[PDB]
């Protein structure tokens, strides 16, 4: 539902990977102070989820690359494709 | 002999016609030697009249006014209006957009080797100062640049009961109120179906002259 | 560093190419880079008048009566409704002649254009509705300014946003 | 050069309301203003907070009486304590008869608690009277004005006292001395003493107030990793606020840690402000000094209190980064400069702007208000400067030169003089009427000039730069008031170098000294 | 040596620039313009572009009184 | 932009099918209707030998030499 | 690239951090790729694509590049100072009078319900 | 060619990396023209943001913001730390390679620096610059002469030694006479009815008037001379007490 979701963030049973201090810094940067702890953990959580989504995009787009049916590296082609499929813009690096 | 005033420009700069005369007889609008007539077309003349109820010349007169009159016709204007219900006159002035237009029509010739952004900039440093030799540069003392007389105030206080109080002005608009203004003969229309409802004198008055 | 930098630039064989780029380029009748002439020349109406050395086909002479007619239309924002075909067609002929084309618009252009337009505006207002209410309300100007602060990729900047930040009047006035 | 004269004269020839007569007067943009004076509070009265589009002096005189006394020596308390009450009741009777009975009541029960230990029934005597005919029926005041009141006092004390009420006939010294020579005489002797003050004017009052080389106190801000744009100092010189480049405002307290709210909550002397999205580029204080304003690149302008250290308002009318926000010299109105090539003048009550000024072909780097508070000076990266009428919107004067940008501007208190500081590294002093720089101070190596300021009385200015140096300049070497006082170019009194520190601002205090702010330590 | 410093005076250019000019402003301007032009004295102050060799950036003017 | 893109076609004529392309390209408005113009090209990323030679050259510079 | 330092020398900025040249060169590469990509599309457009109608042969004159760049600057690349627009727009703002009032020596705030009251945000 | 950024290889590298063959030369010249102009454009914008941070060494945040304001896409992935190489590579030269990769695990912790706190001192009392506290010595003679130009500058009886108040040229021609008027109106001491009235207003003048920080020490030496010269006159000591008030 929704009210369970702020029943749960308060206690230690669900404490986002993003530490409280770092999110406090980024709240403060973009201009928000409040003496609640829920909301900050919540924005932490949503960001965690969004990065998880690009993670799975990268995983699958790496899994297509060869042999469908010296370890794994998430390179610039994998990233070029997933970031592109979002709205993140074109990565056209170069040399010379 | 400073003359960069508003009412004095009308009071002293008078009794001579470099003007543009307007004409009104309660249905049409006209100025100058106009072969045609302007009806109540709010697309145009209300834009004009908005400005002329103030004292600003619209931006757009300039180029036609310049190419028309070679001299003794500019600097500003006065307009000659006369009703048929008297005669009246009132003054109009620049706005810095008219002045920027005074730089545009100069651009239809010599677009190259003209150093536009330089010359046409520095032109204004002279013009703007020269138009206005009447500025009011005169200070006066506050309570802030001296001492011993700093005043008291009682709006940003601290009640013992309540925390603090401030000064905040007063509208009349409340919450959950009306937002703003509104969102804005068929027998004759049937009886007029398929109705769809002096240039040839101009091309013959030239040949009658010849 | 400057002297050593130029010496190292001469270390490359492109010192010759660097030595040749002393003139003023744009070897044409000109490419002005000023501001006021760009403006003026981008303000007056143009006219597509044609030459005729041997034969310039088209079988329809060029006119600039069309440009005057185009600039004279009761365009949108005066009226309260999106323009019906005829107005839009009259405005287009003007722009086509004013850019340097010829031939009449062919009555299918107007309709596809209206289509794209109404799609655009439905997108915008859907955005504002997504702002105001989460799940009896009534919408204002400020909500649209909010959503054009969030999503500015919708509208192309220029003309209107500046005009939008000069219509936000206060209550009493 | 002469081509400009040619072209503008041909222009004015075409302007039909510019004949040959007055076109030459138009060419008199090269005569500057006369040397004028500063309005001391001897003759010219104060003005009220108002608009730029065109009582209780008794109260202020009594405020002078209650201030100058308590601030005196301890020997003189037991005698002026009795000089307090009678003139208070006298001035109250004066105003309540003048025609402001409501005002009379308010400053009566405001200042009824003046001598409550001496007089006990007199507060009841004067509390049961509201209206003028209620005075005309009341008899004690009539017998009071009939005879005079005795006053025991020495000579030199009243001499120096009157010699303090001669210098301040602005918010009220004349009414009180008039009432005294009316009633007590413990204005004939008053007129003789005014002539004595005029005799002091003859060679006893200082005439020139020539140059005076300044003191300095520096404030180097360590440990910032160059994350720091602006400083700003207070009015009474107690605080210094620095705007960082990650939406942070770190109020500092000079001389202690009294920075605590008035509340019960919120329990060292450094206060950090949040409520911003982007870097901070300008900050300004309230001359009543219980508020604070702060612009950014996120097209916000924001207001803070200073008794709770808390935001109150946000402001938004700008399309791009706002560089510097400055108050009016009086309060109520503030202005901003941006990258949108336009400037907006705000109030503080209304939330959207009042006026918008548009004349720059590039970004408006800085904004300032002339001391009357009816003009604004924008300066830009287009190598030009401009002036605006806040009501009109449109540019009265334009100043051009200074091959390079502009960064900071200043106004000399007396209304002739503005300072242009830019990447070119040449300070230029401009005259508003001429539109042509009176002086071109040369110095400062080849580096950007970030900040500068004038004196209390326009005798001296100060530049402050990025060549790791501050540079005091005299200003009256060749101006219309050629104060010389004799025994790269001149108009350069002294240069004080720093320990490899680019400097960012100054603030002349009331007194002789400056107060500076820099960074980078060593 | 210094020859290359003297040569490095390129003054690059773009190809095309935008000009922020809506329909409404220029339309009111042009409307009132041709009104006064037909009233006092096509005959207005207009440009002239050829159907060929266009794509350039500044064009000449008729300047017919 | 449509009229300019029609003049680009080296034929001084009317404007059709350039609006559909301009909409599909600059804005994100597709119209599933009248014109049918797509890219037709995968826009391959290898011309003849010499570019992939540079690729393998900098590749060996990365790995070993 | 050393030539990028040479170009920096034109603007009196000899204080770089050495990441800028990499970054701006990367940028120009990205930009010109997009540019001469959509210009190639327009060169196809003159060559009258659909699901098989004709071939695709490249010339890429300057006009196509001009087209591909004007579309970009239609929504990018801060243009010439739009002065006239701003002048008229600001005259429209610079039209209605000042309040002409006296808050009498304080600050006059907006009314509460337009003020913020920056309390600890709470549900 | 036309300008910098030789389009024979740069633009050629770009297009031949895309997968074309036919780019006419003049087109690539014009393309070099455009991209160089865009460079100058972004560069000036980031300068505008540079000289608001009141620094000189332009960092990457400047150009990142300068992109964000041009309605132009940002550019990620350029950290100040882990510096640059521009390794060489040859082909039968290109001078490009990046050999800063091949990581598997990171577990480092950043160390916090001190907060931003300020260090006041004293500098430039009354024109003279002390070198004892945190200040420079005359070492700017070693600085680069275009930069940092110009240079003009025992007991309890001390008032200042590094200021040189001996030479009587500094005060003014006017100020000596003003001071003479002052002292002469002070030391009058004739009557008891009018003399105090004749001097009190000059007393109350120096009470309140500007620019007196030039003639203070002369005043100090004069009054100390007054006290050491005479002890008997109640008048003179009274006047001096009131003068110090």
């Amino acid at each position: 539902t929704l009210e369970e979701i702020l029943e749960m963030m308060e206690d230690e049973e669900f404490t986002p990977i993003i530490p409280d201090a770092v999110t406090d810094y980024y709240l403060a940067k973009n201009g928000f102070e409040t003496s609640d702890i829920k909301i900050k953990r919540i924005l932490a959580l949503a960001t965690q989820k969004f990065i998880s989504d690009i993670a799975q995009d990268a995983y699958e787009y790496s899994r297509i690359r060869s042999s469908s049916s010296n370890k794994v590296v998430l390179t610039m082609d994998d990233l070029r494709s997933a970031l592109g499929e979002y709205g993140i813009n074109v990565k056209r690096p170069n040399f010379y | 002999k400073f003359a960069e005033t508003s009412e004095e420009i009308l009071h002293k700069y008078e009794k001579f016609p470099p003007s543009l005369t307007f004409h009104i007889h309660e249905n049409h609008y006209r100025f100058g030697d106009q072969d045609g007539v302007i009806p109540k077309n709010s697309s145009v003349i209300k834009a004009f009249l908005e400005y002329v109820a103030r004292e600003e010349i619209p931006p757009a007169l300039i180029e036609v006014t310049k190419d028309a009159g070679v001299q003794l016709y500019e600097g500003c204007i006065i307009l000659r209006i006369y009703d048929h219900r008297k005669t009246y006159t009132t003054i109009l002035r620049p706005t810095q957009l008219s002045l920027y237009a005074d730089l545009l029509y100069q651009t239809d010739y010599l677009q190259v080797r003209f150093t536009d952004s330089l010359s046409l900039n520095i032109e204004t440093e002279i013009l703007t100062a020269s138009k206005r030799n009447l500025d009011l540069s005169v200070p006066l003392n506050p309570h802030r640049a001296t001492a011993n007389l700093k005043p008291e105030v009682k709006y940003p206080y601290y009640d013992p009961e309540t925390d603090t109080v401030v000064h905040e002005h007063r509208p009349d608009a409340r919450g959950n109120m009306v937002n703003a203004d509104t969102v804005d003969s068929d027998y004759e229309r049937l009886m007029l179906l398929l109705s769809d409802r002096f240039m040839r004198l101009r091309f013959v008055e030239a040949w009658r002259k010849k | 560093y400057e002297r050593l930098k130029r010496d190292i630039l001469a270390l490359p064989v492109r010192e010759r190419r660097r030595i040749k780029a002393i003139t003023r380029e744009s070897g044409k009748k000109g490419m002005v880079n000023s501001v006021i002439t760009q403006t003026r020349q981008a303000l007056i109406p143009k006219v597509p008048v044609v030459t005729r050395p041997t034969n310039v086909p088209g079988n329809s002479v060029q006119w600039a009566q069309d440009v005057i007619h185009g600039f004279q239309a009761l365009l949108a924002s005066e009226i309260y409704e999106l323009p019906e075909m005829d107005n839009l067609r009259t405005r287009m002929t003007g722009i086509s002649r004013e850019h340097g084309l010829i031939g009449p618009v062919d009555d299918s252009v107007i309709e596809i254009m209206l289509i794209g337009l109404e799609q655009h505006l439905k997108g915008i207002v859907e955005a504002a509705i997504d702002i105001v209410k989460y799940r009896r309300h009534t919408l204002t100007i400020e909500d649209m300014y909010d959503t054009l602060e969030q999503y500015p990729y919708l509208v192309e900047p220029g003309g209107t946003l500046l005009r939008l930040q000069s219509v936000m009047l206060h209550d009493e006035d | 050069a002469a081509d400009l004269n040619r072209i503008v004269l041909e222009y004015l020839n075409k302007k039909g309301y510019h004949k040959t007569e007055s076109m030459l007067r138009m060419e008199s943009s090269h005569i500057p203003a006369p040397p004028t004076n500063i309005p001391t509070p001897q003759t010219t009265n104060i003005s009220r907070p108002t608009a730029p589009g065109r009582p209780a002096t008794i109260k202020r005189g009594y405020s002078i009486l209650k201030s100058w006394c308590e601030s005196s020596l301890d020997f003189y308390r037991p005698e002026l304590e009795k000089f307090l009450y009678p003139v208070f009741v006298h001035c109250y009777l004066d105003l309540i008869a003048r025609g402001y009975p409501s005002h009379a009541r308010e400053f009566y029960d405001k200042f009824s608690k003046d001598h409550s230990v001496l007089h006990e029934y007199e507060i009841s005597k004067l509390g049961g009277i509201s209206l003028k005919e209620h005075l005309q029926e009341n008899d004690v005041a009539k017998i009071f004005r009939s005879h005079k009141f005795k006053v025991l006092i020495g000579r030199t004390t009243f001499n120096l006292l009157l010699y303090f009420l001669n210098e301040n006939d602005a918010v009220g010294g004349g009414v009180v001395l008039r009432l005294i020579n009316q009633y007590i005489e413990p204005a004939q002797d008053l007129r003789n003493d005014i002539a004595m003050i005029q005799d002091s004017r003859a060679k006893i009052k200082l005439s020139a107030a020539q140059a005076s080389l300044p003191s300095v106190c520096m404030y180097t801000f360590h440990n910032t990793n160059n994350d720091l744009t602006c400083l700003k100092f207070n009015d009474d010189s107690t605080m210094v606020a620095s705007g960082f480049q990650d939406s942070f405002i770190k109020l500092w307290s000079i001389d202690g840690s009294p920075l605590r709210s008035l509340l019960k909550n919120d329990p060292k002397g450094s206060r950090r402000l949040v409520g911003h999205s982007g870097a901070v580029y300008g900050v300004d204080f309230s001359p009543d000094n219980r508020y604070l304003i702060s612009c950014s690149e996120d097209k916000t302008v924001r207001l803070w209190s200073l008794d709770t250290y808390t935001c109150l308002v946000s402001y938004k009318g700008h399309s791009s980064s706002v560089w510097d926000v400055k108050f009016s010299p009086m309060g109520h109105y503030f202005a901003t400069a941006s990258h949108d090539q336009t400037a907006r003048l705000w109030s503080c009550d209304h939330i959207y702007p009042l006026r918008i000024f548009a004349g720059h072909l590039n970004d408006v780097d800085c904004v300032e208000f002339h001391p009357n508070s009816t003009y604004l000076f924008t300066g830009s990266s287009d190598k030009t400067a401009r002036m605006w009428d806040i009501a009109r919107g449109e540019c009265v004067r334009v100043f051009m030169g200074h091959s390079g940008a502009i960064n900071c501007l200043a106004v000399s208190p007396d209304g002739r003089w503005l300072a242009s500081a830019g990447e070119d590294s040449v300070v230029c002093l401009w005259d508003i009427s001429t539109g042509r720089r009176i002086k071109a101070m040369r110095g400062h190596g080849r580096s950007s000039i970030y900040s500068l300021a004038f004196s209390r009385e326009g005798t001296v200015l100060v530049s402050t730069g990025a060549d790791n140096s501050v540079r005091v300049w005299d200003v009256k070497k060749n101006t219309n008031s050629p104060s010389a006082q004799p025994e790269a170019t001149n108009d350069h009194m002294s240069v004080y170098f720093t320990k490899k520190t680019p400097v960012y601002t100054v603030h002349f205090t009331r007194r002789n000294l400056c107060l500076a702010g820099g960074v980078f330590g060593g | 040596h210094q020859v290359l410093d003297g040569v490095a005076k390129s003054y690059p250019l773009p190809l095309e620039r935008k000009v922020i000019m809506p329909a409404r402003s220029r339309s009111s301007f042009l409307r009132m313009r041709e009104m006064f032009a037909g009233a006092i004295l096509l005959y207005s102050r207009t440009a002239v572009i050829d159907v060929d060799r266009a794509g350039d950036y500044y064009f000449s003017v008729r300047a017919s009184p | 932009f449509a009229c300019r893109l029609a003049k680009h076609r080296k034929v001084d004529n009317i404007d059709m099918r350039d609006v559909q392309l301009h909409l599909e390209r600059n804005w994100n408005i597709r119209v599933p209707g009248y014109a049918s113009d797509e890219i037709r090209s995968v826009r391959k990323f290898q011309p003849t030998a010499g570019y992939n030679q540079k690729v393998q050259g900098v590749a060996i510079s990365k790995s070993v030499n | 690239v050393r030539l990028l330092h040479l170009i920096f020398a034109t603007q009196n900025i000899y204080s770089y951090q050495d990441h800028v040249p990499l970054q701006l060169m990367d940028f120009a590469y990205r930009y010109t790729t997009g540019t001469l990509q959509d210009a190639t599309i327009y060169s196809d457009h003159a060559h009258a694509s659909n699901a098989g109608n004709a071939g695709t042969n490249a010339q890429l004159t300057t006009e196509d590049i001009r087209l591909a760049i004007a579309a970009r600057t239609n929504y990018q690349f801060k243009p010439v100072p739009p002065k006239e627009l701003l002048l008229e727009l600001a005259a429209e703002r610079n039209k209605k009078p000042l309040p002409a009032v006296i808050p009498t020596w304080g600050i006059r705030l907006p009314p509460e319900k337009y003020c913020l009251t920056g309390k600890d945000w709470v549900l | 060619s036309h300008t910098l950024w030789s389009p024979s290889d740069t633009v050629k590298d770009a297009a031949e990396s895309l997968g074309i063959f036919n780019l006419n030369e003049e087109a690539a010249k014009n393309l070099a023209m455009d991209i160089e102009y865009r460079i100058h454009e972004i560069l000036d914008q980031a300068s505008k943001f540079m000289r608001h941070g009141k620094r000189r060494t332009l960092h990457t945040s400047d150009i990142d913001r300068a992109l964000k304001v041009l309605n132009l896409e940002p550019l990620y992935g350029y950290d100040v730390s882990r510096p640059l190489v521009f390794k060489e590579a040859l082909v039968g030269y290109v001078d490009d390679d990046e050999v800063d990769f091949e990581k598997l695990i990171n577990e480092p912790l950043p160390k916090v620096p001190r907060f931003s706190t300020f260090t006041a001192h004293w500098l430039a009392i009354e024109g003279v610059q002390p070198a004892i506290p945190q200040n420079p010595s005359p070492n700017d003679i070693k600085n680069i002469l275009p930069i940092n130009r110009g240079s003009m500058e025992i007991s309890n009886q001390k008032q200042g030694l590094e200021v040189k108040p001996l030479v009587k040229h500094v005060l003014s021609r006017e100020l000596q006479l003003y001071f003479d008027k002052i002292v002469e109106v002070l030391l009058n001491q004739e009557e008891t009815k009018e003399a105090e009235l004749l001097r009190n207003s000059a007393l109350q003048s120096v009470r309140a008037d500007p620019g007196l920080h030039q003639l203070v020490p002369y005043f100090i030496q004069f009054i100390s001379e007054t006290i050491t010269k005479n002890l008997k006159n109640i008048s003179l000591l009274s006047t001096m007490l009131e003068l110090i008030y």
